[PDB]
């Protein structure tokens, strides 16, 4: 069908600029002109600006003038969101929308950080604390100090899905990320079932498997 | 620049409930308002344009109204796929402005949290950092309270809470609170407790362990 293709995730250093694109399939920018919207992690939608290539017009919210620059290539049915002098305040998701906001693109994630690609450090959230089987136990994996996002946590290579909780990542003071994937399991299985967490982090090409076993802690 | 004041911010309703979202304009945007919806994980969809004109294919259980400056979005029968975010987009003048947004969550009975606490692993201590986590599984409503206490000393500015998204199946929530010390500080303290407060609990429960590296 006719939709809006958007550029890939971007990881830039504070200071530089970025250029995000959005291509229309079928409908062109002449008829269906574009809008660019921002959305910081877990925040609302902020209108940045828009462009009407037909009239060679361009609008911007006062808060984005000069800092954002939208240009549209008529032949390619592609607009471009240019963002300069990037700081942490720019790390967000940006969506493009056409005339009347009829179609919206998947949005491209921009991450502004001084940090670099780092593999995660997976540690076991061991069970049997103040217990020894009986009832329901809980264990998991601590995925910490990795960059950028994200991480994919599977349990027993996809075999264990029920009761798994992979919490959203938390940005730490070191600029690195961290998260946990806890799993609710019967206490009776704690010595007769091996629980392995399969942590994957493409950016660093890290693939690890951590075995969580009971400890009398 | 016209400002859209959206209300409410949060809303918890039950399936088949009649809900209404409101968005008041500062200046006269006369009819030029749209309603959008953003499903969990990103997807945004234009529901209504022109204050009450439903986008083709949008269920008839959605309608738009206007009373002076206040523009409302109303959902007759709140079906499960209506659990998403709504925003009002003004387009009478430039710049276009949005509304703060409304998060409509599923309502359900009070569920007391299941609490667990995990001491840091030996291998991690070797790297200095000592992470401690407290897990509050499947509870509702989301309003929780994790007070980390080392040797009864209340901890502050040294923990990070992370909340899972409302579960599709049982509509509950899960919270992980991570406390972070240094192998130096950590090894100089014995009892590490976690005190959780939830309306589904009569008294604040606590989970703790003694520093006894295993």
């Amino acid at each position: 069908q006719v939709q809006l293709q958007q550029s890939g995730a971007e990881l830039v250093k504070p200071g530089a600029s970025v250029k995000l694109s959005c291509t229309a399939s079928g409908f062109n920018i002449k008829d269906t002109y574009m809008h660019w919207v921002k959305q910081r992690p877990k925040q609302g939608l902020e209108w940045i600006g828009r462009i009407d290539p037909a009239n060679v017009d361009t609008k911007y919210d006062p808060k984005f003038q000069d800092k954002a620059t939208i240009t549209a290539d008529t032949s390619s049915k592609t607009t471009y969101l240019q963002l300069s002098s990037l700081t942490s305040e720019d790390t967000a998701v940006y969506y493009c929308a056409s005339y009347y906001g009829i179609y919206w693109g998947q949005g491209t994630t921009l991450t502004v950080s001084s940090a670099s690609t780092k593999g995660p450090s997976v540690f076991p959230l061991a069970p049997s604390s103040k217990s020894t089987s009986g009832g329901t136990a809980a264990l998991g994996c601590l995925v910490k100090d990795y960059f950028p996002e994200p991480v994919t946590v599977s349990w027993n290579s996809g075999a264990l899905t029920s009761g798994v909780h992979t919490f959203p990542a938390v940005l730490q003071s070191s600029g690195l990320y961290s998260l946990s994937s806890v799993v609710t399991v019967p206490s009776s299985s704690l010595g007769t079932q091996t629980y392995i967490c399969n942590v994957n982090h493409k950016p660093s090409n890290t693939k690890v498997d951590k075995k969580v076993e009971p400890k009398s802690c | 620049d016209i400002q859209m004041t959206q209300s409410p911010s949060s809303l918890s309703a039950s399936l088949g409930e009649r809900v209404s979202l409101t968005c008041r304009a500062s200046q006269e945007i006369n009819g030029y308002l749209g309603w959008l919806q953003q499903k969990p994980d990103g997807t945004i969809k234009r529901l209504i344009y022109a204050a009450s004109t439903l986008h083709s294919g949008v269920p008839k259980r959605f309608s738009g109204s206007r009373s002076g400056s206040d523009y409302s979005l109303t959902i007759s029968s709140l079906e499960s796929e209506d659990f998403a975010d709504y925003y009002c987009l003004q387009y009478a003048s430039y710049p276009r402005t949005f509304g703060g947004g409304t998060k409509v969550e599923i309502k359900r009975t009070v569920a007391a949290p299941s609490v667990f606490i995990f001491p840091p692993s030996d291998e991690q201590l070797k790297s200095g950092t000592a992470s401690v986590v407290c897990l509050l599984n499947n509870f509702y409503p989301r309003e929780a309270k994790v007070q980390w206490k080392v040797d009864n000393a209340l901890q502050s500015g040294n923990s990070q809470e992370s909340v899972t998204e409302q579960d599709s199946k049982d509509s509950t929530y899960s919270l992980s609170s991570t406390l972070t010390l240094s192998k130096a500080d950590y090894e100089k303290h014995k009892v590490y407790a976690c005190e959780v407060t939830h309306q589904g609990l009569s008294s604040p429960v606590t989970k703790s362990f003694n520093r006894g590296e295993c």
